[PDB]
Formats: C-alpha cells, structure tokens, sequence
C-alpha cells in the first residue's frame, strides 16, 4: 500500500541555468509501520512542589477559612513543632516510562514500533500571581508541552532511522498520567479525539514533512490513569487572579477516546485538595487500597534519609484559656479531641491504617500573660488539644503493586513493556505483598472484564494497611507571600515582597466526614 | 537556482512524491511532472 523510491543519484548543481535535472529512482515496496508514542504525564516526582502549587492549596484550606485565628494558627504551628520542603520519590509514571519498550532502529521486518515521551508535573510577588495562574491552567499547558515533546521524540526516532525504508502507516498514543498528569492525560486524549491540528502539526514537525498514514492527529490506544485530580487547590478566593475563568480542561472520556482505558483509584485518599475525577461506569476503574501517592507513587523508601515518618494531627488542634488550677484533661478542647479520637478509632476510613501506629490525644499547656488577672490572683494557662497519629518507617511498596496492575492493563491493551526484573530492586515486592499483588492484578482483570473484583479481606486489608500512608492530616503550614482576610478568607498575594507576616494553611486537610469528593463523568 | 525531477527507471515521472531538498531545508511535494519546487541534494519520501 506504500511505496518508496530508491535513488541512485540524488544531487544537483545550482546556477543561473536554473536547470531541472531528472532523478531516476526505482519504485521500492515500503513497509507500513504502526508507530506508538508513549505519552507519560507525571505528577510530582523526585522533585519538590513549587511555591505556586503550595499557595494554590491555600484556596478553601487556609487557616482563616477554618475557624482558626492567626494566634490559634501560630499555636497550632508551635504545637506541631513541639510534638515533633517535602521532596517526593519516583512516581509510577517514571517507572512506566523506564519500562515502556523503546524502539530506536527498526528491524528489516518490524511493522510496529514504540517511542516514549516524559512530561513533568505541573508543580515541580509580581510573577507569583502569574505563577499561580500558570499552575491553575497547568493541564492544557502540559498538553502543549506534550506536543513539543512529541515533536522531539519523533525527531529522535527518525534520526535513528535515516533514509527510511518504511512509511509510518499509523500514529498511536499510549497516554499515562498521575493525577495532574491524569487530567492532562485525559485532556490530551480528548485533543486526539477532537483531532487537534496542533497534534498533526507536531507530528509533521517531528517527521519533518514525511508522509504518515492514518488520522493526521493520531489515535489513542491505551489511556492509563493513576488518580485523576484535576486541580489541587484553586484560585476562586485569590483576589488578584480569581477573575480568570476556569481552564478548558476536557476530562470526559467518550467511548471513542481510546481503545482501552484503565484507571486505578485510591481507596484511602481523603484530602480536601485531592478530589477524584472518576471514570467508573463508563470505563474500567479499579479502586485499590492506599493513598494518592500509594497508587501513583511518590513516597520515599523506608531506609532513605527522606523516609516517610507520619507525625500527623488527625484533628484540628483547639486551644482555650483556662485557670492554671484546671486540669488539662477537664477542658473543652480535651473533650473534643477525645471525641475525635474515638470517632477515628471506629471510622472505617482509617480502620486499617491506625493499627500500625499509635493514636493519642496530645495536650499542650502554656502560660498566659494577663497582668490584670494576676492582680486578681488568677493565673491562666492556654490548653490546646489535638489528635496525633505517630507511625514510623511507612514502606512505599504498594505503589509497585499498583504499577504491576497498570502494567497488566496496558499489556492487555497491546502496549509492550520491558519485564520487571530482579535488576530493578526499586520495583521488587516484599513477600508479604507478593500474593496480594497477584490478587490486585486479578482484581484489575475483573474490572477490565466487566466483572466485580474479589475484594481484599480484612486481614489482607490490614497487611495492606502496613503500606498505605495517611495523607490527610491537620498539620499546619505557613507562607509569607500571602495575606488571608480573617473574616472573608480572601487571599491577597504580596505583590511587592513578603511583609513579615505568616499566612497559615492546612494543606493536607481531610475532606469533611473523611470521605473523598468524587466527580463522575 | 534549479531543481529536481523524479522519474522511474522507465521514463514515467512520479506525480505526488514528497521531497526534502537540502542545500536550509525546502520541503514539499513534486508536481504532476514530478518536479521539485525551484531553489543541493534531494530526499524523496513515500507515497500511498
């Protein structure tokens, strides 16, 4: 169906003759090769989150939107400091990229090839508002970066194959994302479904004008999503930038968006700033025990210097001033904290995470300087109470199980992956997690075959609870680049530099009632 | 100036072959008489 021309002589002389020279070339059969471009949209990885993303998390989660005045917020910070930025680890998109089989030089008979592309995560005074708007619109910008990276990958592939003997008969895409690369991935897939002209432009600029058959913007073979969170934070309450409209992110996956679509979902992700965009009911979706970065990866190993140790406020710390004679355990804040602790000890959301650490109510008592009451003889103390969870050396081995489930789904879809070998010791599963991984893989098959997965038993869910991180907490963070109105909760970016104040956010605050917000399609 | 003309081993010009003429790159597709755009070595692509 395709034809090329073998050229004996292919050079000529320029002049004022402007002579046209025949170039006799014989007509050679040309292979039709199906070229698949693996698009890998990461979240955060072995990187820290930039200031703009962390400040976006202030939206709806600042200490002012909660009933936490600035004095109480500084007391929360002091409390946490007295009881006890973050860089993540390689995600599962990193490992899928490393394991995605790359084709560099095709064989004499090879009619299908794979090339791969890696796009980083969205988060990785004057500019600060523009930076937060860039993160807010990060999904579409990352799909544009994906187009440029597609051009680069096509250039590299056709630079490994000089004087081609083949025509690219089809351009396929295997799009993989972790959460903000997942919305981006979905957005990218929609741009491929809408046959975006920028995709065809990138394919042409990478093939350097070479003819490729098929849809000019390509087709998506497999869509692999790890935990779709379209936005982590917001800009609605930022006075400076809330005027900008929502980004035109397309997250709905219609039955022709791809040939196979698979999502894994975190069953124990409960944060407010991490709400799920689910494909359940329309496409195969597997809910798997774990947190957000226990499904998509991103937690450092047990023995690293960046080991994940959880010292977490599981209740918002509450402070009140009382008489110094009053017993700390006879205080309203202590009663509230104990109520929260007994609620969490029965909550099914943390049923399997709490038995692997110690859950306590922690009390802080400081003195309160009130000279007026000192003259009356009344000495006063500020008593604060919170619920604390302490767990040490949380293993990150459940994201390898989620990796293997996504690998099984993609390999069913037709994607070629290099085997997971003993050479990869970062991907090797503990014995405790070996059989469970098989079960998880089987569960994936069940959701892919349309059936219902055989759920993990409570003993199995306990063993998995060794490996799932508690990502929702009431730990307070601060920044000096914002001022939040104590009454309205509106955020005002310090456009001329920090003013010496501290604005307080609960970045990883749980969703209300400890139930994650799910947006279905 | 000048250009190329693509023909088979037997003299039938090839109408819509892609080409890349490099001196800077001038891409294009040959005309009905298998003629490049006026402008060097030419690389000819593939046809359906």
């Amino acid at each position: 169906k395709y034809q090329g021309y073998d050229v004996t002589d292919a050079t000529h002389k320029t002049s004022i003759h402007n002579d046209w020279k025949v170039v006799v070339a014989k007509k050679k059969p040309a292979r039709g090769v199906t070229l698949t471009i693996g698009i890998f949209f990461d979240g955060t990885g072995n990187n820290r989150e930039n200031t703009a993303s962390r400040l976006m998390k202030f939206n709806e989660c600042s200490a002012a939107r909660q009933g936490v005045n600035q004095k109480d917020a500084q007391s929360c910070e002091d409390f946490l400091k007295e009881i006890n930025s973050y860089r993540g680890y390689y995600s599962n998109i990193h490992w899928l990229n490393i394991l995605y089989h790359p084709d560099q030089v095709l064989k004499k008979d090879q009619t299908s090839a794979q090339i791969k592309t890696y796009i980083s995560g969205i988060g990785t005074g004057m500019g600060l508002g523009t930076s937060i708007l860039d993160i807010f619109e990060g999904v579409v910008t990352k799909t544009d970066e994906a187009m440029e990276r597609i051009t680069q990958a096509l250039s590299e592939f056709m630079g490994f194959n000089l004087s081609p003997d083949f025509c690219i008969a089809k351009i396929q895409f295997d799009v993989f994302g972790f959460s903000r690369g997942a919305a981006a991935a979905r957005h990218f897939a929609n741009r491929v479904m809408e046959q975006d002209p920028a995709i065809a432009r990138a394919i042409a600029k990478g093939l350097r004008g070479d003819f490729y058959d098929g849809k000019p913007s390509g087709e998506v073979r497999f869509l692999g999503l790890f935990d779709t969170v379209a936005a982590i934070g917001g800009i609605s309450n930022f006075f400076d930038i809330n005027g900008r409209s929502n980004p035109g992110v397309k997250l709905e996956l219609r039955p022709s968006v791809a040939k196979k679509v698979f999502q894994i979902t975190a069953m124990n992700e409960y944060r407010y700033n991490f709400s799920l965009n689910s494909i359940k009911g329309m496409w195969p979706e597997l809910a798997l025990p774990g947190a957000h970065s226990d499904i998509g990866g991103g937690y450092n190993p047990v023995g690293s210097p960046l080991q994940e140790n959880e010292s977490l406020f599981l209740s918002c710390p509450e402070f009140e001033i009382v008489s110094d004679d009053t017993r700390e355990m006879d205080t309203r804040v202590y009663r509230k904290a104990e109520q929260v602790r007994k609620m969490l000890m029965t909550l099914p959301a943390l049923k399997h995470i709490l038995p692997h650490g110690k859950l306590t109510t922690k009390i802080r008592s400081i003195g309160v300087n009130n000279s007026n009451q000192r003259r009356a003889g009344v000495i006063q103390k500020q008593v604060g109470a919170a619920v604390f969870f302490e767990r040490m050396a949380v293993p990150n081995d459940w994201a390898n199980v989620c990796l293997r489930v996504m690998l099984d789904a993609a390999q069913e879809a037709g994607v070629l992956f290099e085997p997971i070998r003993q050479t990869n010791t970062e991907l090797q599963l503990p014995s405790e997690l070996i059989f469970l991984a098989d079960k998880a893989i089987a569960q994936g098959k069940a959701v892919r075959l349309g059936q219902e997965p055989q759920a993990f038993t409570e003993e199995e869910l306990y063993i998995i609870g060794k490996y799932t991180h508690c990502s929702a907490n009431w730990n307070i963070e601060s920044d000096g680049n914002l001022w939040v109105d104590p009454t309205t909760g509106e955020i005002f970016i310090h456009r001329f530099g920090p003013k010496g104040n501290k604005a307080f956010v609960f970045p990883n605050k749980p969703n209300d009632r400890w139930i994650r917000s799910v947006w279905y399609m | 100036g000048g250009g190329f003309i693509l023909t088979d081993e037997a003299g039938v010009p090839q109408p819509s072959t892609p080409y890349r003429l490099t001196t800077d790159i001038l891409q294009g597709i040959t005309d009905e008489n298998g003629k490049t755009a006026p402008v060097v070595k030419v690389e000819f692509g593939k046809v359906k």
